[PDB]
């Protein structure tokens, strides 16, 4: 029944929304927030209110909007403005009061009640009493409570509840006992009266039901003396665990207040105040602590802080920092620590070890904050550098363990290193200089390394940032003995596991010319070979076949080393990767492109020295002789022609003719035409012709490409599917499919001529961003994640790509709908061309019209509409949407940071089962797409029209935007871990090629890209000078992604109308 | 065709530039303008030949030889060429390109090169020449209006509201008023300090008109200096009183039911000599002759296959 109730609500919401489509009215708008409420979709509905505001200032009073937007603090001073400008107005008071009772302002709420009691209005007399009852409850005065309770009817759950509290104070137990059960049944029948269309009052009934069973433990805590620990435990666990926004917990503690004074709870109230500060209610949190201190809202302001409760003071201190007064905060910290170390050293009479310990750990938190704040107040220069290092080392001493302490110290040293480096490149722009620098850097490099090492061991399974940082120092310091020893120490010290995170970065530096550096890499790589090979073979196999000598060389040693230990696995992996690259581009396929290229250099460029370079390896490639049936059947139909076609080429080399050379091209154009014919006839490949070795493979010990992780039983290639569908494309990728030794099937994409290594690092970055999202509670609350896939490079040319199930490209999904609804696929396109035949050359202004015109004569439904027709139910439909919107918003923001261009309709797809979005192809990263010459992108991420449509109406206002700043919040918080990863493949030695394509040293270019990334993570992306906070940045971004002006410029294939 | 007292020219995306006979709606000659749409038409003060500012070229056909093909092309400039303006004494021409430059062209000489260049950040949408022939007003996509002193080469800039691209600018024959129209849909009016001859020539802001909701595409003063016209993407030409700055006559091509999705943008306009009539360029492939006072459609010049973005009009003796 219950699962069947939300169904009808979802289905009605569909039509309700499609009605709002037809005409946006306040009538529907009312019946929309409400129906989305029932569907316990809080934020989506909140977006309905954002629209309600932006188009109807019409349930009026900006204090009524601030109140419905639960912005009590905004609605209060709005109501103050509204009441002092106006008159009494019975309603304006009720609102002014509700704000207080949510803020927990019992001081003012009680006063506002008594001090204003003409209230000739009798409804004004009825509500009145409920608020002032609790106000008095909050302020002790039980007399006022009873007075105001005597005015609350015993029919209301409220009236029956406040009787239970007043009883429990005066110790009338079986009174309170019965008052509980009456209020229960008054609320049971009350959750059936407002059956569905109520406030957060079915969500706040859980606030009442919680309070009532808790109030039954307050009962338990009165006569029978033996749950004082049991009740406090559940009270404590169901707190750090429980997550109810500030306001509920006030009331919850007020119940517990009948029983335990804050001075015995302390940890409880500190934890609570802790949440008030984090959530952003400092004025409240302050009042929590002032009570706990038992001393002033430091009205005595020039006076020292009281060390009475070392824990409480520290909280007050950091509350003061987070508050305005932050120079004042720093000052009370220095002194607090001084007092604390003296309260330790002298006041510790041995039989006091626990207090000494907890005292020492609180101190380390203090030093951390002291250094943090010094950096915040002064920045990084010759005076602060040693002082904060002093602070951090001090924190390191007092806790020894603790990730943050060691980390903070490493980063300080590493930024000390950076500070001088970047000061010295500054010097060089305008011999004793280098020596002092050498000693300077050596002084800070070695601690940095050491710190990062003790930090990593304290992170375990969560150290990617630190681990890479170790590498920056390792790789970046062409090694001075001092640094190398520190590294060698760490290598021995820290677990092997660690380095798996980092393997491609390491392999990018096998052929390291720096000799002390290289040794350690190789030795470490071999150790990583000893425990978990598998994690090594695939990548090492790639490296060992590499034009660059020193690379493949040093790679082979490691493999050799691994054979004395895991030989057939090395041999298995060897052959599998070998065979797969054969299957990727077949002999004739390589010949076709080669013949196209050769005809461009010669017939269209007059370049025979380039042309010969094109053909010669193709001839040498076959000189080795055929190796598979497919290779021989080409050799017959074409071989003789080509072998003699090269003969004419080599008669010209020596003769220098042009008639010798035209006999060759005579032969070359023959096979070309033959192959071009057989090309659209490649729609399948049978293994037994193409690679029999792969058909042979049975129950191997090689693990299914990119499945292996420790923790997880190794999944091996038990067999290969005998046929590979050839996805007919310009690069004809193969649908290779594998059999798991677990039983399940694994599908891949064998890609011929695309350097896949970039997408690997991108997937790596993603993994991190996934972690971060799983770790932010809010992002975890909403299931925010990036749908990722396995990327296994096989050379510079080829590689494998994990094939996510249940996914169709946006483009595909449309092409079906369009043909099914008898719409010409490229209808928008044709409209445009008919209007402006010279479209690509119009002025921006002209383009915007042609564009707008095309949009106004086409359905924006499509996507939205087919995802409704797909859904088997309606609740399924709804979730698939909630999924889609969130997941898309994620990769809108991440996509931005990575500078992800080229997001056309065949480059993102939708999981038809969950609705979650998925991005493929990560070639155009960083501003690259926008920097290009012809058809530059003006878009940050595709937020195209049929996407928007497919969300809830009130889309960008609802889930999308919220999810946007939620994700973006996380990213800015963790800006450094994210920058570690990115820096790591901007300056990756082998991957620097994607930036010299601005042409169709790099040191300078690379720096920019990385700054650009920081700018984006520090709200400086737009204007240099401003520092935009998240929601602004977000707003600005959504704007840029939506501008017709931007979209009409997008190259037509990108489909800026889809 | 340049022999008829009234020259009326029409261009657009249909690869022709068509000449019409004012008083009838009959098309005289048509010339081939292929490979590009036409961004701007202006008839030289000399009544000898007309200019077609296009994509990376300025083609110039002849009103006198009544037949042939482009007398002069001006190439070697990337991105669109947006505005054309001539200087009374024959041999000068100005342009504002998407290549962010304002260029001075010597008409009585060779070279696809130009005698001068003024360069800004952001594309230049419009270029017009102060009556005194000594200063050029240049408005770009950032929203800056530049005054270029053709003698002192002294760049002097002024942004009004803009972070918004300013679309066209004009200045009344009497040199008393300058006006600039932007993409928000606003129209800014300044009062001209007639420094001139040993020059100062300053600008004192007078009014902002909320001319339109959609893109405002062009503005133009009547020869009178009585009226100011505003063409817009809201499919409307609005004619305002210089005395009040109040709206006097509105011209529009807005369907007749909300469910039409527009059809036609009001690209350009040109007043008659006596300031009694106004001509209109629209994307619905038609030019239009209106009575400025009654707002009456007195003629409809239909002929272009594809849209119209360009007008040229002439009244000289
Ligand atoms: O990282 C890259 C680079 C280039 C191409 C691709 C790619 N990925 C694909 N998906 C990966 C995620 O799960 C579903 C399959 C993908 O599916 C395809 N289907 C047809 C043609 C090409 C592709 C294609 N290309 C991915």
């Amino acid at each position: 029944e219950r699962a069947a109730k939300c169904r009808a609500y979802a289905k009605a919401l569909h039509y309700k929304e499609l009605e709002f489509q037809k005409g946006p009215t306040p009538a529907i708008l009312e019946s929309l927030i409400s129906i989305n409420n029932k569907l316990q979709q809080p934020e989506a509905a909140a977006g309905v209110l954002e629209y309600a505001m932006k188009h109807f200032g019409e349930l009026e009073i900006q204090a009524t909007w601030y109140e419905k937007l639960h912005e009590w603090e905004d609605a209060l001073v709005a109501y103050d403005k509204k009441m002092d400008t106006n008159k009494d107005d019975p309603e304006l008071m009720l609102g002014r009061m509700r704000c207080l009772e949510a803020l927990g302002e019992w001081g003012q709420l009680h006063q506002q009640c008594c001090e204003k009691w003409t209230l000739v209005n009798d409804e004004t007399q009825a509500k009145m009493a409920r608020m002032a009852a609790a106000a008095a409850w909050g302020l002790g005065q039980w007399d006022s409570m009873e007075e105001y309770t005597c005015m609350i009817p015993r029919d209301t759950h409220d009236g029956a509840f406040y009787r239970a509290v007043l009883a429990l104070h005066q110790d009338l137990f079986s009174l309170a006992q019965q008052c509980i059960d009456k209020a229960r049944d008054l609320l049971d029948a009350e959750l059936t009266a407002m059956a569905g269309e109520s406030y957060s009052r079915a969500y706040g009934a859980m606030v009442s039901c919680h309070m009532l069973s808790e109030l039954e433990e307050v009962i338990q805590y009165k006569l029978v003396p033996e749950r004082r620990e049991i009740i406090r435990q559940i009270w404590w666990e169901r707190l750090q665990g429980c997550q109810r926004i500030v306001e509920d917990w006030q009331k919850i503690l007020m119940v517990r207040s009948l029983v335990v004074s804050p001075h015995e709870d302390m940890r409880t109230w500190l934890k609570y105040a802790s949440l008030c500060g984090k959530s952003g209610r400092l004025a409240l949190a302050h009042k929590t602590l002032v009570l706990l201190l038992g001393v002033d809202p430091s009205r005595q302001l020039d006076h020292p802080l009281p060390t009475v409760h070392p824990q409480v003071t520290y909280a007050y201190m950091k509350n003061m920092w987070k508050s305005a007064r932050k120079i004042d905060a720093f000052q009370h910290m220095q002194h607090f620590v001084q007092t604390m170390q003296q309260q330790a050293q002298h006041a510790i009479a041995t039989e006091d070890q626990q207090h000494k310990q907890e005292l020492h750990k609180l101190m380390a938190r203090c030093f951390l904050k002291l250094g943090e704040w010094q950096l915040n107040l002064q920045g990084i220069n010759e005076s602060t550098i040693p002082k904060v290092l002093q602070y951090y080392s001090a924190a390191t001493e007092h806790d020894r363990s603790w990730y943050k302490a060691w980390h903070a110290w490493a980063v300080m040293n590493f930024e000390a290193v950076l500070h001088y480096k970047h000061q010295n490149q500054a010097r060089d722009e305008k011999k004793k200089v280098t020596e002092d620098l050498s000693k300077t850097l050596l002084m800070y490099t070695v601690p940095a390394v050491q710190g990062f090492f003790r930090s990593i061991s304290l992170s375990r399974g969560n150290n990617l940032q630190d681990t890479l940082r170790v590498l920056t120092l390792w790789f970046d310091y062409g090694h001075w003995p001092d640094v190398n020893e520190a590294l060698v120490e760490g290598v021995k010290a820290i677990q092997i596991d660690t380095w798996l995170q980092v393997i491609p970065q390491l392999i990018a530096r096998i052929d390291t010319p720096r000799p002390l550096v290289g040794r350690l890499i190789h030795q470490l790589l071999t150790d990583i070979g000893r425990y978990h090979p598998q994690a090594l073979i695939y990548p090492l196999t790639v490296a060992s076949k590499s034009t660059t000598t020193a690379r493949h060389n040093a790679a082979n040693k490691i493999l050799k080393n691994m054979c004395e230990h895991s030989n057939t696995l090395v041999q298995q992996a060897m052959m599998v990767s070998e065979e797969l690259i054969r299957v990727a581009i077949l002999w004739h396929e390589m010949w076709h492109e080669g013949l196209e290229e050769a005809s461009r250099l010669y017939f269209g460029e007059r370049n025979v020295k380039g042309m010969f370079e094109v053909l010669e390896p193709l001839h040498a490639m076959m000189e080795r002789g055929p190796q598979t049936l497919k290779e021989t059947s080409f050799n017959q139909a074409y071989g003789r022609d080509l072998m003699e076609a090269q003969e004419w080429c080599r008669k010209y080399m020596k003769s220098g003719n042009v008639k010798d050379l035209t006999q060759a091209w005579d032969l070359y154009y023959h096979v070309f035409r033959r192959i071009s014919k057989q090309l659209p006839q490649l729609t399948s490949l049978e293994l037994q012709y193409v690679s029999p070795k792969l058909l042979m493979c049975r129950d191997l010990e090689l693990a299914v490409p990119g499945t292996y992780d420790p923790n997880q039983p190794i999944i091996r290639i038990q067999s290969i599917a005998p046929s590979l569908q050839v996805i007919t494309s310009k690069q004809r990728p193969r649908k290779l499919t594998l059999m798991g030794s677990n039983g399940h099937e694994f599908v891949f994409l064998l890609k011929g001529h695309e350097d896949l290594r970039q997408d690997e690092r991108v997937m790596q970055l993603f993994g991190l961003v996934n972690t971060l999202l799983a770790n932010d509670p809010t992002s975890l609350r909403k299931n925010l994640s990036i749908q990722r896939y396995a990327v296994i490079p096989l050379s510079t040319n080829s590689g494998l790509i994990g094939w996510v199930p249940h996914c169709d490209t946006l483009h595909a999904l449309i092409r079906d709908y369009r043909e099914k609804k008898k719409i010409l696929l490229n209808i928008e396109h044709r409209i445009m061309l008919r209007m402006a035949p010279d479209y690509d050359h119009l002025t921006l202004m002209q383009k915007v019209e042609v564009f707008e015109h095309a949009v106004n004569n086409t359905a924006g439904d499509d996507l939205a509409k087919l995802l409704w027709l797909k859904s088997p139910s309606s609740e399924v439909w709804f979730d698939r949407r909630t999924n889609y919107t969130r997941s898309l918003a994620v990769m809108s923001m991440v996509g931005y940071i990575l500078g992800l261009g080229d997001r056309h309709p065949s480059n993102l797809m939708l999981d038809r089962l969950s609705g979650k979005i998925l991005h493929i192809d990560f070639g155009d990263c960083f501003e690259v797409a926008m920097t290009r010459e012809k058809f530059p992108e003006k878009i940050p991420f595709r937020l195209t029209r049929m996407l928007t449509n497919a969300m809830e109406v009130t889309g960008l206002d609802g889930n999308y935007r919220i999810t946007c700043h939620t994700v973006m919040e996380v990213l800015r918080e963790h800006k450094d871990s994210v920058m570690a990863v990115l820096e790591a493949f901007v300056y990756d030695p082998l991957l620097n090629w994607r930036l010299m394509d601005t042409n169709t040293a790099l040191n300078k270019k690379a720096i920019q890209i990385i700054n650009r990334v920081r700018d984006k993570l520090t709200g400086r992306d737009f204007s240099h000078d401003d520092t935009l906070d998240v929601p602004t940045q977000v707003e600005l971004l959504i704007k840029q992604a939506t501008s017709h002006e931007n979209l009409c410029q997008c190259y037509i294939g990108w489909c800026p109308f889809w | 065709v340049g022999s008829d007292p009234v020259i009326l020219a029409t261009a657009g995306y249909d690869h022709t530039v068509r000449f019409w006979q004012a008083h009838s709606g009959i098309c005289t000659r048509t010339v081939q303008h292929q490979d590009s749409q036409v961004n701007a038409l202006e008839v030289t003060p000399d009544r000898s030949m007309i200019a077609a500012a296009g994509y990376q070229h300025i083609r110039m056909y002849d009103l006198n030889s009544n037949n042939p093909n482009p007398i002069i092309s001006y190439d070697g400039v990337n991105k669109n060429i947006a505005s054309v303006g001539f200087h009374e004494d024959g041999r000068w021409m100005y342009t504002g390109g998407e290549d962010c430059t304002a260029r001075i062209w010597d008409l009585r000489s060779r070279n696809l090169q130009c005698q001068r260049i003024f360069q800004v950040n952001a594309p230049i949408n419009c270029v017009c020449l102060h009556p005194n022939q000594a200063e050029l007003i240049v408005g770009d996509q950032s929203g800056a209006i530049h005054i270029w002193d053709l003698k002192t080469d002294h760049n002097e800039q002024l942004i009004p509201e803009p972070e918004v691209s300013i679309t066209s600018a004009h200045i009344d024959p009497d040199a008393s008023y300058m006006a600039a129209v932007n993409s928000t849909g606003n129209c800014y009016v300044w009062n001209l300090t007639g420094g001139i001859g040993d020059e100062v020539t300053q600008l004192i802001p007078k009014t902002k008109i909320p001319a339109h909701t959609r893109y405002a595409l062009q503005c133009r003063f009547s020869p009178d200096s009585t009226l100011l016209a505003t063409c817009s993407a809201d499919q409307t030409c609005k004619i305002w009183r210089t005395s009040n700055f109040s709206l006097m006559t509105e011209l529009s091509i807005k369907s007749g039911n909300p469910g039409e999705s527009s059809r036609g943008w009001m690209w350009g306009c040109a007043f008659s000599g006596d300031s009694q009539y106004i001509v209109t360029a629209s994307s619905d492939n038609l030019a239009r002759l209106w009575c400025v006072e009654t707002g009456e459609i007195k003629r409809e010049y239909g002929g272009h296959q594809k849209a119209v973005v360009c007008l040229a009009f002439n009244d000289s003796v």
